[PDB]
Protein backbone atom coordinates (compact mmCIF):
# COMPACT_ATOMS: atom_id res chain seq x y z
CA UNK A 1 0.00 0.00 0.00
CA UNK A 2 0.80 3.53 -0.82
CA UNK A 3 -0.58 6.80 1.02
CA UNK A 4 0.67 10.27 -0.33
CA UNK A 5 1.01 13.46 2.09
CA UNK A 6 -2.08 15.89 2.20
CA UNK A 7 -2.25 18.20 -1.00
CA UNK B 1 18.23 9.01 26.35
CA UNK B 2 15.70 7.85 24.62
CA UNK B 3 16.18 10.16 21.64
CA UNK B 4 19.57 8.60 20.85
CA UNK B 5 18.42 5.05 21.91
CA UNK B 6 15.34 5.96 19.13
CA UNK B 7 18.15 7.36 16.87
CA UNK B 8 20.58 4.16 16.96
CA UNK B 9 17.43 2.34 16.01
CA UNK B 10 16.72 4.76 12.79
CA UNK B 11 20.59 4.16 11.97
CA UNK B 12 19.06 0.02 11.37
CA UNK B 13 15.71 1.75 9.08
CA UNK B 14 17.22 4.78 7.50
CA UNK B 15 18.81 4.12 3.48
CA UNK B 16 20.32 7.49 2.41
CA UNK B 17 20.65 7.72 -1.47
CA UNK B 18 23.70 7.29 -3.21
CA UNK B 19 25.66 10.58 -4.80
CA UNK B 20 25.72 13.87 -3.76
CA UNK B 21 22.51 14.85 -1.46
CA UNK B 22 22.16 17.62 1.77
CA UNK B 23 23.71 15.12 4.73
CA UNK B 24 22.92 17.91 6.89
CA UNK B 25 19.08 18.13 6.28
CA UNK B 26 18.78 13.96 5.55
CA UNK B 27 20.36 14.57 9.31
CA UNK B 28 17.52 16.73 10.45
CA UNK B 29 15.20 14.45 8.89
CA UNK B 30 16.03 11.87 10.92
CA UNK B 31 16.80 14.33 14.18
CA UNK B 32 12.59 14.54 13.74
CA UNK B 33 11.93 11.15 13.05
CA UNK B 34 13.74 9.98 16.64
CA UNK B 35 10.93 11.97 18.62
CA UNK B 36 8.62 8.95 17.60
CA UNK B 37 8.10 6.68 20.15
CA UNK B 38 10.62 3.67 20.28
CA UNK B 39 7.87 1.20 20.68
CA UNK B 40 6.84 1.90 17.07
CA UNK B 41 10.37 2.62 15.89
CA UNK B 42 11.69 -1.22 17.24
CA UNK B 43 8.52 -2.45 15.39
CA UNK B 44 9.56 -0.68 12.18
CA UNK B 45 12.91 -2.25 12.91
CA UNK B 46 11.96 -5.75 13.49
CA UNK B 47 9.31 -5.71 10.40
CA UNK B 48 12.76 -4.69 8.17
CA UNK B 49 10.72 -1.58 6.83
CA UNK B 50 13.51 1.13 5.32
CA UNK B 51 12.92 4.66 5.27
CA UNK B 52 14.53 5.43 2.30
CA UNK B 53 15.60 9.04 1.87
CA UNK B 54 15.87 10.20 -2.07
CA UNK B 55 17.71 13.21 -3.99
CA UNK B 56 15.23 13.03 -6.77
CA UNK B 57 11.71 12.03 -8.32
CA UNK B 58 9.98 9.00 -5.88
CA UNK B 59 9.17 7.43 -9.44
CA UNK B 60 12.48 7.45 -10.81
CA UNK B 61 12.95 4.59 -7.83
CA UNK B 62 12.64 1.11 -9.76
CA UNK B 63 9.95 0.10 -7.00
CA UNK B 64 8.33 3.05 -7.88
CA UNK B 65 8.26 3.37 -11.37
CA UNK B 66 4.95 1.74 -11.71
CA UNK B 67 3.21 5.43 -10.37
CA UNK B 68 4.28 7.07 -12.82
CA UNK B 69 1.51 9.25 -14.26
CA UNK B 70 -0.78 8.25 -11.45
CA UNK B 71 -2.44 10.72 -9.37
CA UNK B 72 -2.36 10.04 -5.76
CA UNK B 73 -6.03 9.61 -3.82
CA UNK B 74 -7.42 12.61 -2.80
CA UNK B 75 -4.64 14.38 -5.31
CA UNK B 76 -7.47 14.85 -8.18
CA UNK B 77 -7.52 18.17 -9.48
CA UNK B 78 -4.13 19.21 -8.59
CA UNK B 79 -2.76 18.61 -12.02
CA UNK B 80 0.32 16.34 -9.75
CA UNK B 81 0.94 13.12 -10.17
CA UNK B 82 3.20 10.77 -7.88
CA UNK B 83 6.02 12.22 -10.04
CA UNK B 84 5.71 15.51 -8.28
CA UNK B 85 4.96 14.07 -5.04
CA UNK B 86 7.42 14.41 -2.30
CA UNK B 87 7.08 11.70 -0.15
CA UNK B 88 5.10 8.24 0.32
CA UNK B 89 4.17 5.52 3.03
CA UNK B 90 2.61 2.34 3.75
CA UNK B 91 4.20 -0.98 3.03
CA UNK B 92 7.42 1.44 2.35
CA UNK B 93 8.76 4.62 3.39
CA UNK B 94 10.26 6.50 0.95
CA UNK B 95 11.14 10.46 0.89
CA UNK B 96 12.66 13.59 -0.66
CA UNK B 97 15.33 14.82 1.31
CA UNK B 98 14.64 19.12 1.62
CA UNK B 99 10.54 18.66 1.33
CA UNK B 100 10.17 18.57 5.02
CA UNK B 101 8.26 21.65 5.78
CA UNK B 102 5.29 22.26 4.95
CA UNK B 103 4.08 23.80 1.81
CA UNK B 104 7.23 21.99 0.14
CA UNK B 105 4.98 19.88 -2.75
CA UNK B 106 2.61 19.13 -0.22
CA UNK B 107 1.12 20.42 3.12
CA UNK B 108 2.01 17.87 5.97
CA UNK B 109 2.08 19.30 8.64
CA UNK B 110 6.09 17.13 8.31
CA UNK B 111 6.67 15.07 5.26
CA UNK B 112 8.68 12.19 7.06
CA UNK B 113 6.20 12.35 10.12
CA UNK B 114 3.16 11.96 7.76
CA UNK B 115 4.39 9.04 5.49
CA UNK B 116 5.70 7.07 8.59
CA UNK B 117 2.82 6.97 10.43
CA UNK B 118 1.44 5.65 7.13
CA UNK B 119 3.93 2.53 7.82
CA UNK B 120 3.18 2.52 11.81
CA UNK B 121 -0.55 2.14 10.77
CA UNK B 122 -0.27 -0.24 8.08
CA UNK B 123 2.50 -2.21 9.32
CA UNK B 124 3.28 -2.15 13.04
CA UNK B 125 -0.75 -2.13 14.12
CA UNK B 126 -2.18 -3.77 11.11
CA UNK B 127 -4.68 -0.48 9.59
CA UNK B 128 -6.01 0.70 12.96
CA UNK B 129 -6.90 3.43 11.22
CA UNK B 130 -9.95 1.22 9.61
CA UNK B 131 -11.16 0.10 12.83
CA UNK B 132 -13.99 0.87 14.26
CA UNK B 133 -12.76 2.38 17.03
CA UNK B 134 -10.60 4.88 15.16
CA UNK B 135 -13.69 5.03 12.62
CA UNK B 136 -16.05 6.89 15.22
CA UNK B 137 -13.16 9.10 16.31
CA UNK B 138 -12.27 10.28 12.65
CA UNK B 139 -16.29 10.91 12.06
CA UNK B 140 -16.56 13.23 14.76
CA UNK B 141 -12.97 15.09 14.72
CA UNK B 142 -11.56 14.28 11.44
CA UNK B 143 -12.64 18.07 10.11
CA UNK B 144 -10.83 19.66 12.81
CA UNK B 145 -7.29 19.70 11.44
CA UNK B 146 -8.24 21.56 8.00
CA UNK B 147 -7.62 19.88 4.44
CA UNK B 148 -11.53 18.23 5.11
CA UNK B 149 -11.85 17.27 1.53
CA UNK B 150 -8.74 14.88 2.71
CA UNK B 151 -8.23 14.60 6.03
CA UNK B 152 -11.81 14.72 6.71
CA UNK B 153 -12.48 11.99 3.91
CA UNK B 154 -9.89 9.43 4.35
CA UNK B 155 -8.86 8.19 8.10
CA UNK B 156 -5.68 6.78 7.00
CA UNK B 157 -5.08 10.36 6.24
CA UNK B 158 -6.41 11.62 9.35
CA UNK B 159 -4.02 9.24 11.52
CA UNK B 160 -1.00 9.97 9.84
CA UNK B 161 -1.38 13.62 10.25
CA UNK B 162 -2.56 13.43 13.90
CA UNK B 163 0.45 11.45 14.43
CA UNK B 164 2.35 13.53 12.55
CA UNK B 165 1.05 16.68 15.11
CA UNK B 166 1.54 14.32 18.36
CA UNK B 167 5.35 13.84 17.31
CA UNK B 168 6.73 16.99 15.79
CA UNK B 169 7.37 19.49 18.99
CA UNK B 170 5.49 20.41 21.50
CA UNK B 171 3.64 23.00 19.86
CA UNK B 172 1.82 20.95 17.05
CA UNK B 173 1.45 18.25 20.19
CA UNK B 174 -0.43 21.23 22.10
CA UNK B 175 -2.46 21.70 18.43
CA UNK B 176 -3.93 18.41 18.44
CA UNK B 177 -4.75 17.74 22.36
CA UNK B 178 -7.19 21.25 21.82
CA UNK B 179 -8.36 20.76 17.62
CA UNK B 180 -8.76 16.92 18.52
CA UNK B 181 -9.19 15.42 21.65
CA UNK B 182 -10.01 12.30 20.98
CA UNK B 183 -7.86 11.12 18.85
CA UNK B 184 -5.08 12.68 21.35
CA UNK B 185 -6.06 10.49 24.51
CA UNK B 186 -6.22 7.77 21.57
CA UNK B 187 -2.80 8.27 20.53
CA UNK B 188 -1.30 8.48 24.29
CA UNK B 189 -2.94 4.99 24.82
CA UNK B 190 -1.85 3.62 21.66
CA UNK B 191 1.89 4.45 22.88
CA UNK B 192 1.29 2.76 26.25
Amino acid sequence: EVNPPVP
Amino acid sequence: TTIQQNKDTLSQIVVFPTGNYDKNEANAMVNRLANIDGKYLNALKQNNLKIKLLSGKLTDEKEYAYLKGVVPKGWEGTGKTWDDVPGLGGSTVALRIGFSNKGKGHDAINLELHATAHAIDHIVLNDISKSAQFKQIFAKEGRSLGNVNFLGVYPAEFFAESFAYYYLNQDTNSKLKSACPQTYSFLQNLAK
